[PDB]
């Protein structure tokens, strides 16, 4: 686990990022997503720009933690999904297009320690409900079946620090999303709107799923 | 048996409970739906449209696409039998707009060799009905609008040989009639077999059940 | 559920609250907005056109492009929410005229190609209304100048067929009366369930409310 | 006769196929295949790898029998297929496609003993009736004709072990599927569905037959 301290650094000294941009001459969009962890890669001079002008070391700039976590999909999940027919076309709630009967699978988790022993925990995941975030969009909520047997693995999820914490559970986050999303948009065929157009493929996708479990509590 | 390996099969016991079907082209605002629905048991698969509102009971499902009309008539047997579990109770499914099915099938479809092709959606429909009208005990009824019932002929055709009954609804205070007497004008026709005899064709306030009750016993 | 699968649901419980559609065609000076707005509870979307004076209370919303008609149409939903909040009582959506829906929807595609696309909006218009008409508990009511309601066919068929009830309103001192009474010479058509009786068909000084208490209850 | 011990050992020790196949670096769908007794040749390296990870000698893998049982079809069988014609196409019920009038044949079985001194039984199979098992499957049912002269075969099956008893039965019955499902095949031409599309052929491929006789109990 590693993550750039550059929003918080930032923040504390009251710069916003369109001054830093212009001053350290490195584009605002490559700042802002430098100043998310969404970045994979950093280039040297980008490093050093910043802390020679932030007057701060490269020790703060960057948080390390010795633990690393690994996140697999089973490559063949159980779904059933029912069409809902209700003319969607008219209004746009994906809820008319499609229902998902039963979605369930397993997610297997390697919480590997400072030392080269590993330990392995299995989680399985099922459909519980699709909660409506706000009218026109909605979220669908995934539970842990088993949560007992997986205690242990709490414990090494929040011995991680607060800003850690919060980039593992956008990662275990976006890759739900992506994984049910891909399902379901090939299973259902497109619906475009009667009056710019949103396709239903378009909406199943921007849809996002967020786990709901003890283990993970932010 | 030679008999059984064959489908010849004894008329006495296949007329006896048969459930007939019945096409009714009543014009507009006569009351050919009321007359479908007055049983109050009744599954409307109504097309584009919502004429629900005069049906006194019975079970109903709006069809806004073909694919929806392809998915309705194929998990048909599962549906009936869940509302009689229900305890809703289905003895006829009606389809509201004949000139509808020819618009939805024809944009599935999108010459003559389109129109042939609308054509055999038609026949095929009626054939896959028919098996499950046999096996589930449902009468099948079919309406629309009078401009004879409007239609290409192809269609006409089809449906007319296949209908058990047709009939034309006009309002004659004011009297409301079916009336299937035979004519020039209009034209009409029901099925009784040569024993059973129609001494009045023409029903006021007509129900399905009353038709049913006049084609198997004396009128 | 393999019935909830399907849209199929149960008549008794749909007819019971249904919100009913109006198409009232009229002659010049017939008092035809009268009618609609008469309960002061109604929502006039006029078009090109300002007959609010005759109301007394209400909201109104002039129409001048078809972009305009279709932003209100859009956020309809919307609007019935804040006048509500206002405290203002919206039960009814009334558009003042067909023909001008005929004009803009031109203007918008400006051949029988033409007329197919006008009449494929008209058709949209309704299907769209319908399902918030459900939702928003809100009776509609659409009216027309004489000349039948005057019109090209494509659009007055689909106008007739999903409209629940179309009245014409005549006065016959001077009487202003709504006469839905079956006739060859004027063509009208109001829907009830076989138990409901309408004793009389012709409602003196009428309004909505008049017109659902005698559809729902006996006349 | 010999089964592999995986599918038995896992669950005693819960470890499931999709975490095993990570850690031994084996592919999960080979894995799953020699869970099932399925797979006819098994790698050195594979029995080496879950040896190690299950801490269990190559004895435990493998349960041994000396006894071999041998089953040979007659090349000519007597069969007779009436169509049934009644619009098949329009319900997928195959009563209705076609219809066994008779069908019935002899199986050779060699029961070798540990010694080199084998036993010769034959067994007559003939055709009872089709089950339908659910709604849109069926599965024809064949009883052995002869089972008073053929009674020393059972007391020899009952002997072997639970497992071995199982996989023998699994051997008889997908030979006997296959063999009437071919010979059906040939003779009934395919029929489409108007209504992806299931062809009749593919319909009685599909099809099972299980023999139902007193020699065989499970
Ligand atoms: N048997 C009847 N006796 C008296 N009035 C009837 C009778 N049947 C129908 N009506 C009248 O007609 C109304 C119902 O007309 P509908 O059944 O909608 O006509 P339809 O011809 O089946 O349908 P469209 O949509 O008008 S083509 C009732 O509410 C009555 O006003
Ligand atoms: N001899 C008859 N006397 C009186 N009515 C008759 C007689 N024969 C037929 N009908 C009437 O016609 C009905 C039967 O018509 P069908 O025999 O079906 O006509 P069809 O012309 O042979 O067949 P399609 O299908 O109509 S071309 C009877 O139920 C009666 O209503």
């Amino acid at each position: 686990m590693i993550r750039n301290r550059l929003s918080e650094l930032l923040s504390e000294r009251g710069l916003k990022i369109s001054r830093v941009a212009k001053d350290v001459k490195i584009a605002r969009s490559s700042l802002t997503s430098m100043a998310q962890n969404d970045s994979e890669m950093i280039r040297y001079d980008a490093i050093d720009k910043l802390c020679s002008y932030l007057h701060i070391s490269p020790s703060e700039f960057f948080e390390h933690n010795p633990i690393n976590f690994d996140f697999t999909f089973d490559e063949e999940p159980n779904y059933k999904i029912n069409d809902v027919f209700e003319g969607f076309e008219v209004t746009a709630n994906i809820t008319h297009a499609f229902s998902i009967e039963n979605f369930d699978f397993e997610i297997l988790v390697d919480v590997e320690l400072d030392n080269r022993q590993k330990l392995n925990f299995d989680l399985d995941v099922s459909y519980k409900e699709t909660e409506k975030i706000t009218n026109s969009q909605h979220r669908f909520i995934f539970t842990i079946k088993n949560e007992d047997e997986n205690i242990g693995l709490k414990k090494y999820v929040d011995s991680l620090s607060a800003g850690l914490k919060n980039l593992l559970f956008k990662k275990i986050n976006q890759k739900l999303s992506g994984y049910v999303s891909e399902i379901i948009v090939k299973n259902i065929d497109d619906i475009e709107e009667l009056f710019k157009s949103t396709t239903l493929h378009k909406e199943i996708l921007q849809t996002d799923s967020r786990l709901s479990s003890d283990i993970f509590k932010e | 048996d030679i008999l059984t390996q064959l489908g010849v099969k004894d008329i006495s016991k296949q007329n006896a409970n048969k459930f007939y079907k019945f096409a009714i082209y009543g014009k507009f605002g006569t009351g050919k739906t009321t007359f479908l629905t007055k049983d109050n048991n009744a599954l409307v698969l109504d097309i584009n449209e919502d004429g629900t509102t005069v049906t006194e009971d019975g079970a109903v499902v709006q069809i806004k696409n073909y694919k929806h009309f392809s998915a309705v008539i194929k998990m048909l047997p599962k549906i009936i039998e869940q509302l009689r579990e229900n305890g809703k109770q289905i003895d006829v499914v009606v389809i509201e707009t004949i000139q509808k099915l020819r618009d939805i099938t024809m944009d599935d479809i999108m010459t003559f060799n389109d129109w042939g092709e609308c054509a055999t959606r038609i026949v095929s429909i009626y054939r896959y009905i028919s098996k499950l009208q046999e096996h589930y005990q449902f009468h099948l009824a079919i309406s629309g609008h009078e401009g004879t019932i409007e239609a290409q002929d192809q269609i006409k055709k089809a449906v007319i040989s296949q209908s058990d009954v047709l009939a034309r609804m006009t309002i004659e205070t004011y009297q409301y009639v079916l009336n299937a007497e035979p004519s020039n004008l209009f034209e009409t026709k029901i099925r009784h077999s040569s024993n059973i005899k129609i001494n009045n064709k023409r029903f006021i306030n007509p129900s399905i059940n009353d038709v049913v009750q006049a084609i198997r016993n004396g009128n």
